[PDB]
């Protein structure tokens, strides 16, 4: 719940780590993203990695901070009535440019959040194409009012969660099958992952209702060449992005014969030593690059935290160049 | 699609809040024309904040603080498009910095102004329309 | 012998029921003065009347009178109900009380006129309705009721007076079209088409249909066409606008027709 | 485009109003147990319903439930009101509660069927309405609702099942004449004349006209004649019998037609 | 909305106020105020502004500002049947129009150019000569209209 909005570094560029769209996530994040409206704003980032969707009203109350009173999500039942949900209480409190970083294992409410910012053009979409959930469920208790009176010996009864509505973006499209294609593609996302909504059983089809009414801030969603080639330079100018591309090439090579694995202890020990030697080589390369002493044996180093995320560093670089543009693009 | 359309909860809410305007108007009828006096809480002379406090305490039982500044942080903020009777309307008067009134519907608010004392005024009046600030809801009961 | 316009019969609005519930709650409580008690009783009687609950309305009115005996509006509603019940002398007395407590309550004149007209004192009814017409001559329904009164005296003279009233009016209010039909100036089809044109929502359509069907029933009754009169009166009362004098007295005319049918 | 029978729209009876006044008086007093209070609340809600005051009826029912939560009849009325309001899922749940507290309340099936019928779950509606038909096959309106349900599945099959039901009945209750018209066996004129014949007083005429006009409106609606359907539904609701399912769902059909007209 | 309409109708039904007494309260609070064209304050007031403020603060009717706009509000009424609380329109003044509030017994309170806001008699020669129309805006009770 830490609120330390200070101008340190080059700009007030921060990363917001969301574990889940909690019912109290707005009530605890309003301490974080509210008090900077009159003062100077900056290019901050919102990270929706490994996110779980909790509530839709909270998703709309949290997404109303960056959009001045606008429809966040459209809902459609089996009959055909469309309703646009937006909390009509509060203007855009955080008037700063924003970058959203999202992974492929993200929540559906996080998809709603990112889709709202992408269709409004106010934020920048960075990361991996999301899971692709487009269904709204209702969570209801199975208790009647007469249960307590005439069945006192019963225990507590279960609950149910059934899809009542289907949600859509204000641009008219949906994320039930196609997901969201971000402006800034990541290397780990370029692989054809065998996970998502398609590989789920009985997944609903895709349908695009007509586009909602919304004010778009510049058509930079389809045209992002400014930062695109800059970050391609940045990923081709560092060996970490290259080693990760080698990892994904190993994935693309192993996935041919992934279903049937062969267990020969000789070749298995061979591949185990190969992986240990490759990890030791990459660790010595990054130590030489960073100036830290090299590791030689696995016993001195205990279990600790490895490198968190270079894609957050690329998002911080993106926010830096976005502040560069905003300094060079008021006209 | 007439009366049954409104749910049972909405029906109870309507029956429970249908007299809010009537209570505020009762307070106005008993209190209209009282002079304006800074830091006054009596019929000899009253200010906007004191009038709001006495009204919300005597008609509803809600004990709001005394200063306009404290009232401005009371309750929950509300937007101009969806404001109901019994909500607090805040203007940027500036004689003390802020001004408080009680919205009664149809761009109207009851308040103790420094010029003509406690009266009804219109939100569309040039002075108040130009000098509008925020709005707060304090009658939490629905 | 003709196709007719139809509206969705009016249903009680949410406002009426919410207000009636709150009134039940407030009248249930003791903490209210007797003046406020009579005021709320009169308001609830008015609401009952608007909903067609005339016995409950008369009850609330009688209680408000037993609290405050100087309420002319309660006397007015009581006289209207006495007219509807057919006790015309009591209606005369109630309207006299209305004018005694307040002589500027002009609608009392109209109501007492209608009472006398259904009583048979056509001359006094003519006097009262002429006073009401003098209060506002451009209101077409005033001239319509004055004509209904005078028709019991001299038909030709009444039609000529109605034509003069229409000519001297500004002819701005829609009701004059009814008058025009009464004067042989527009076909009934043109009347119904102008009705369809002037109605905006279902409630205004119900109002138009109520009044127009009442006056058309009176017209076809004057010509001796009992069946058309009965059908038009039923179509009028079917609009469920229980506060209109046309609605009440259409019910009254239907009652009189049933009585005439019963007595051989 | 046809001549129609007309009845005097039903007016609140004196008995209803005296009962409602005494109920207000009794509920005003404190000397009442909670069981007796819930009973009186349910009865007063029933009276409000019979008078067309459905919001007040729902209020009294909800209060009686807040007192005694084991009242299946209150759930039945609440589900009916949810159907009328268009909240069909809640209606399903309320009728489920009805059958859970008492599985012998057979009419609940009918109501839930109607709900499902207006919801779009034609098969489940068919199941419920067929169960209700099994409870008494000679009631013509049960077969009528079953046909209304099955028509959304197979028109020919539904009409044949309706003809089979009619043949298998004793054909003693008047309603089968409607069924006969639905089977192309009697002219609409013959239907209306049999209606005139079977009605004794104004109230029976109003009942007949309500039911028949509702089913005729549904008929002309299935054939694509919107105007005739609207007119028949209005003539049904004009009978002021607020307790008939035909009345409620005629209002519902009028609401749905207005909705279809509004959105281009 | 719905709550707004219901509360407004409830307030209207519950209030059995006395129009003359309220207008006289406004007069007592406002007697002797100087006349000023285009003025809406106790520093200086015009007839139209006085009428607007009176009908807004004592009742709740938001009338327009100009006499020309006010003259089209409500429904016209004749002199023989004139009630308290009706606004009386004269064909005099700097702009040709003047507004007052009838209070009974051929009297009206108004913001005249001579000695400011005062009560005057309808029977005075100046105003009797300079009469235009009269309109009623404080209505009694109208549920459904006869159309």
């Amino acid at each position: 719940v830490k609120m330390s909005v200070k101008t340190v570094g080059k700009e007030k560029v921060g990363v917001l780590d969301i574990p889940g769209f909690y019912v109290g996530l707005t009530d605890d994040v309003k301490v974080q993203l509210q008090k900077l409206e009159k003062q100077n704003v900056s290019s901050v980032i919102i990270d929706l990695r490994s996110n779980g969707g909790g509530a839709l009203t909270e998703a709309v109350s949290l997404s109303g901070l960056f959009i001045p009173a606008g429809p966040i999500v459209q809902v459609r039942d089996n009959n055909g009535k469309v309703r646009e949900d937006s909390d009509t209480d509060g203007q855009v409190f955080y008037k700063g440019p924003l970058v959203v970083l999202v992974d492929r294992f993200s929540a559906a409410a996080s998809e709603i959040f990112a889709a709202a910012m992408q269709d409004y053009g106010r934020a920048l979409v960075v990361g991996e194409p999301t899971f692709g959930a487009g269904t709204v469920q209702q969570y209801r208790s199975l208790n009647r009012i007469y249960d307590q009176m005439l069945r006192p010996e019963w225990p507590a009864l279960g609950s149910v969660q059934y899809t009542i509505q289907k949600f859509y973006r204000v641009n008219g499209g949906s994320t039930q099958r196609k997901g969201v294609t971000p402006d800034i593609i990541m290397p780990t996302g370029n692989e054809e992952t065998e996970t998502g909504e398609k590989f789920e059983d009985n997944a609903l089809p895709w349908d695009s209702i007509d586009a909602a009414t919304y004010v778009k801030s510049g058509d930079l969603t389809a045209f992002e060449p400014e930062l695109l080639k800059e970050h391609n330079a940045r990923i081709a100018k560092d060996p970490e992005f290259q080693n990760i591309m080698k990892d994904i090439a190993r994935f693309n090579a192993m996935k041919d014969k992934r279903n049937i694995v062969s267990l020969n202890y000789a070749v298995r020990e061979k591949e185990n030593n190969e992986d240990d030697a490759t990890r030791l080589a990459r660790l010595n390369e990054r130590f030489k690059r960073e100036g830290k002493p090299e590791l030689k044996k696995l016993d001195d180093l205990p279990k600790d935290y490895q490198e968190p995320d270079p894609y957050l560093d690329e998002t911080v670089n993106i926010a830096l160049d976005l502040a560069k543009l905003e300094k060079a693009r008021p006209a | 699609t007439s009366s049954l359309q409104a749910s049972q909860d909405e029906f109870e809410n309507l029956v429970r809040n249908v007299d809010v305007k009537s209570r505020i108007m009762d307070q106005y009828a008993d209190w209209k024309g009282v002079r304006y006096r800074l830091g006054g809480s009596t019929k000899k002379g009253i200010d906007c904040s004191g009038f709001v406090q006495r009204t919300f305490r005597e008609q509803f039982g809600l004990e709001l603080p005394r200063s306009t500044y404290e009232q401005q942080e009371m309750g929950k903020s509300v937007s101009r498009s969806n404001l109901r009777t019994g909500d607090l309307v805040l203007f940027r008067a500036g004689s003390t910095g802020r001004h408080v009134g009680i919205y009664i519907g149809n761009n109207q608010f009851v308040h103790a102004s420094t010029s003509s004392g406690v009266i009804i005024s219109s939100m569309n009046e040039p002075y108040w329309k130009k000098r509008y600030n925020e709005a707060r809801r304090v009658l939490s009961r629905s | 012998r003709k196709s007719e316009v139809l509206a969705v019969p009016l249903q009680p609005t949410l406002q009426q029921e919410v207000i009636l519930a709150r009134m039940e709650q407030i009248l249930a409580s003791r903490a209210l003065t007797d003046d406020e008690r009579a005021q709320l009783l009169y308001e609830r009687g008015v609401l009952y009347d608007s909903l067609g609950l005339r016995a409950l309305a008369r009850n609330d009115f009688s209680q408000a009178l037993a609290i405050r005996p100087d309420m002319p509006e309660v006397f007015n509603y009581l006289g209207i109900y006495l007219t509807q019940a057919g006790n015309f002398d009591a209606a005369y007395e109630a309207f006299d009380s209305v004018l005694e407590l307040d002589p500027t309550y002009n609608y009392a004149h109209l109501n007492r006129g209608i009472a006398l007209y259904y009583g048979g004192r056509d001359k006094l009814a003519q006097d009262d309705l002429l006073a009401f017409y003098q209060d506002d001559p451009n209101d077409p329904f005033r001239s319509l009721w004055l004509y209904l009164a005078e028709q019991k005296l001299d038909e030709k003279q009444a039609k000529e007076v109605l034509k003069q009233h229409f000519e001297k009016s500004d002819k701005e209010q829609w009701g004059w079209n009814i008058v025009e039909f009464y004067l042989g100036n527009i076909s009934e089809q043109t009347l119904m088409e102008r009705l369809k044109a002037d109605a905006t929502d279902n409630t205004s359509l119900a109002e138009h249909l109520s009044e127009t069907n009442f006056y058309l029933g009176k017209y076809y009754l004057s010509l001796g066409d009992l069946d058309s009169a009965t059908a038009l009166f039923k179509l009028a009362v079917a609009n469920n606008v229980h506060n209109f004098v046309e609605h009440r007295y259409a019910l009254l005319e239907l009652s009189l027709l049933g009585q005439d049918q019963d007595d051989l």
